[PDB]
RNA sequence: GGCUCAGGACAACGGUUGCACCCCCCGCGGCGGUCCUAGCCGGACACCGCUGGCAACCCGGCGCCAAGACGUGCGCGCAAGGGCGGGCGCCCGGGCGAGCAGCGUGACGCAGCGACGGCCCGCCCGGGCUUCCGGGGCAUCACCCGGUCGGCGCGGUCGCGGCGCGCCGAGGGCCCGACGCCUGGCGGAGAAUCAGGGUUCGACUCCGGAGAGCGGGCCUGCGAGACGGCCCGCAC
């Protein structure tokens, strides 16, 4: 019974986005052959969705989900391979995208002693996961998806508000 | 930003292990592309002129090899910029001389001298399994070699014992912990010793811990470790079984040959 | 159409080795294919015990 | 000529930066081939040499397609029409231009031949009795000179022929 | 290969990643099934003979002949692209850290090789872009950007990408110094000096980058925005 249950909500999903009339083109999951929709019995996979590895688990809100995103590193077509990094959110006001704050040390050899730095970097977040200011979140490499983004969030560490910033290297 | 491909090689920008001096002249042979690449190889000419003082010109060394008196793996070369690499067969049948390509302790190209019994073949390392053409595997050795329809028991990184004559594989030596090994790059070129740790590392290398006879302990990563048989070696190998002496000592042999 | 003696070589003339060389590479091609196939043939009679994914010859 | 460097672009901050060097061959670009329904006459293909010797042919004229329909797995080929529907503007349904992801009228008659009675799905059905069929294009033409598709069925059909009723 | 350092100040460059977004001649090793006159096919030009223009540079017309050149092509179905083919919380072989490859089947299309057989695949060197860190001075430069920031769709590219176009929303950077201006600014490996800590320089031998009077465009070719290759404007 409870396979039945999602199958209807799946289905609800896409025939109320043909009512979307507002929306200029109808927007799908390239992997899945619309067509499943017609059959009601629920001998097929009306949704995909994929495990990056490297030791992440999928969200169930991805597996449960009614989104599209192509460039979502679960339900999309990307691939994570290369490098692994954490920061802090810095802000969360694009469509889709947020920036990262990166702090490391630089050491002055004459002086002896170090300075603060930090670095912006930009990245893509999927509607599975919810992001506010001053969270913890965790970043994996891909091809270029924009002019400034070749990262992609894979894991949210939730923050409490008006906590005191801190520099905190990662 | 060059236009094209290089063609030369200038004396100092050559491999060390050469051991070219700096004084012979502006330029330095730059081998042809073939089973070894430039930084795992050595040409024939070096060989010919540099060792075996058997020619003092690039002249003589052509003539040479125009005269198909070297054999390469039972096949005669006659470019004096071919290629020679690790586990070869050298050949002169003309001064019954037959050596095989290894790597010494201090981390130099080595002829050893060979027999017979042994000679007819070689050992490569296979590095890649694929799907070629209509889904048929294939798998690729070190040497730029390819074979079709291999055993499936034959993995990667596995040691292969291929006949000169045909080009058969006859045994393959599995990758594993007990299985006597030889470095082929890095710091620890031309040591020998035995696998003894396996350490995966996630998106990353993975390193390769082995224990020499005499007790030495020392790491390299898998993507210069090569088998060479079961416990004992396959093949024949230098005088010194793969023992890198110290300073200290190495100062006294010096002193005793002075 | 239809000192020394001087005259042009002829060509397009077929004569013996020309047939010799033909015959010859035609039976160096059956055989290799005949080899391919026996290889094709042996490796499938192997892998009993496994599945197989290869393009069958059509026709 | 037409270029896709990135050294004419300003950077995140908004800078200009400086030109360095002179144009390369690497980052060329060529003019688009609008590739048009036909609707000295006849399919026009053309080739053209890439980088490595490889050939790429880009079509400037066609009139027909294979189509798929997925559901009952008929496939056949068919004569396009005209294009009706475009996702990006107005003006390249007026003159007709095929691209990937154009929304095309294709006949009937291959489809009609056969399973005209046969109890598959009954909103294709009711098309094939008609004169055209609603269908998508699938492939990129101007890159390798054919334009394919598949005839629309689920939700999309249904998104499709709400935006294009009122019309 | 050789010459030089004009340009260019989140760029080039140095170390460290990646292409599951890529191209690659020679060489080495494999592979080699091709739908619908083969005792061996067809026509040309070059050089050359005759005949000529023009100060030079340059070429014209007629005429028999060769190919490891050009064209056609004997041949056991095969190029590119396209539709369909896995799950029910997650994990526990061709191959991976990673659903990546290959294959079957329904439709299209007949690309390449073949008048002394090589299309294709792998390696190799090389290139293209790309992750992280470092990367001049002036605050008598304090606010700057408007394809500028992001999303959707198509096109183009060897290929990802505001690279370009249409629509949508608004964003992005900054005293941890943005933007602007200046430099008698190519960078590094390194050089001079000398208790230790440091200061100054770095046209020039090795590596990398850029250019061939200034600014643009392009053919050939695997590979050039080539200049001891061609076209245009300007100045000589
Ligand atoms: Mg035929
Ligand atoms: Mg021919
Ligand atoms: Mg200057
Ligand atoms: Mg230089
Ligand atoms: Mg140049
Ligand atoms: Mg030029
Ligand atoms: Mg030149």
């Amino acid at each position: 019974r409870r396979a039945l249950e999602r199958a209807e909500t799946l289905r609800k999903a896409a025939y109320e986005m043909a009512e979307n009339q507002h929306e200029r083109a109808y927007h799908k999951q390239s992997q899945i052959f619309q067509g499943r929709f017609l059959r009601k019995d629920n001998a097929r996979c009306l949704r995909f969705y994929k495990s990056i590895g490297m030791g992440y688990h999928t969200p169930i809100t991805a597996i449960n989900g009614t989104y599209i995103d192509k460039k979502c590193p679960f339900t999309g077509n990307v691939s994570i391979r290369g490098r692994i990094l954490r920061g802090v959110v810095h802000s969360a006001k694009m469509q889709r995208s947020i920036i990262v704050r990166r702090d490391y040390l630089h050491f002055v050899q004459k002086y002896k002693r170090y300075e603060r730095r930090h670095k912006h970097v930009a990245a893509h977040l999927s509607p599975c996961f919810r992001v506010k200011e001053g969270d913890i979140v965790t970043i994996g490499e891909c091809r270029p998806l924009s002019k400034t983004i070749r990262f992609n969030v894979i894991k949210v560490e939730p923050v409490s508000e008006a906590a005191k910033k801190r520099f905190s290297p990662f | 930003m060059a236009r094209g491909v290089r063609k030369h090689l200038k004396r100092l920008n050559a491999p060390k292990h050469w051991l070219l001096d700096k004084m012979g002249g502006i330029w330095a042979p730059r081998p042809t592309n073939g089973p070894h690449g430039l930084r795992e190889c050595i040409p024939l000419i070096l060989i010919l002129r540099n060792r075996l003082h058997y020619a003092n010109t690039y002249a003589e060394t052509s003539m040479i090899l125009q005269d198909k008196n070297v054999l390469i793996d039972g096949k005669p070369r006659t470019d004096p910029t071919f290629p020679v690499g690790f586990m070869d067969v050298f050949e002169i049948p003309k001064v019954h001389k037959t050596f095989r390509v290894l790597y010494d302790v201090k981390g130099r190209f080595t002829l050893v001298p060979i027999q017979s019994n042994e000679a007819g073949f070689k050992l490569c390392r296979v590095q890649k399994i694929f799907l070629g053409d209509k889904g048929m595997p294939y798998l690729s050795t070190h040497d730029a070699r390819t074979i079709r329809f291999p055993h499936p028991d034959i993995k990667t990184n596995d040691t292969i014992k291929i006949n000169l004559k045909t080009g058969k594989i006859d045994e393959w030596y599995k990758f594993d912990i007990g299985k006597i090994v030889m470095v082929t790059g890095g710091r620890n070129c031309g040591r020998i010793g035995t696998i003894q740790a396996i350490d995966k590392h996630m998106g990353s290398y993975t390193m390769i811990r082995m224990k020499d006879t005499e007790g030495t302990e020392f790491l390299t990563r898998l993507c210069n470790v090569f088998v060479i048989g079961n416990d004992s070696p396959a093949v024949a190998i230098p005088t010194t079984k793969g023992i890198r002496p110290d300073i200290i000592k190495n100062r006294e042999l010096r002193l005793r040959s002075i | 159409l239809f000192k020394k003696l001087k005259y042009p070589k002829v060509q397009r003339v077929v004569t013996d080795e020309k047939y010799a060389r033909k015959q010859r590479v035609i039976a160096e091609k059956k055989e290799i294919m005949r080899k391919s196939l026996q290889q094709l043939e042996e490796y499938k009679a192997l892998l009993s015990r496994m599945g197989k994914q290869h393009n069958i010859r059509i026709y | 000529g037409i270029t896709h460097d990135k050294m004419y672009k300003r950077s995140k901050t908004g800078a200009v930066q400086g030109k360095w060097h002179k144009k390369r061959k690497y980052n060329l670009g060529r003019q688009p081939a609008n590739t048009k329904l036909i609707v000295n006459e006849g399919q026009k293909i053309s080739t053209i040499r890439c980088r490595g010797g490889n050939i790429k042919r880009r079509a400037l004229r066609l009139s027909h397609g294979s189509f798929a329909w997925g559901s009952a797995d008929i496939s056949h080929k068919a004569r396009i029409l005209q294009v009706v529907y475009n996702s990006t503007s107005n003006e390249l349904v007026r003159t007709n231009t095929l691209v990937k992801g154009c929304v095309v009228q294709i006949d009937s008659a291959p489809f009609k031949s056969a399973l005209s009675n046969d109890t598959l799905d009954k909103e294709i059905l009711d098309q094939i009795r008609g004169d055209h069929i609603l269908a998508r294009i699938s492939s990129r033409p101007g890159q390798v000179g054919t334009a394919d598709g598949y005839i629309l069925e689920g939700p999309e059909l249904l998104f499709y022929q709400k935006k294009l009723a009122p019309k």
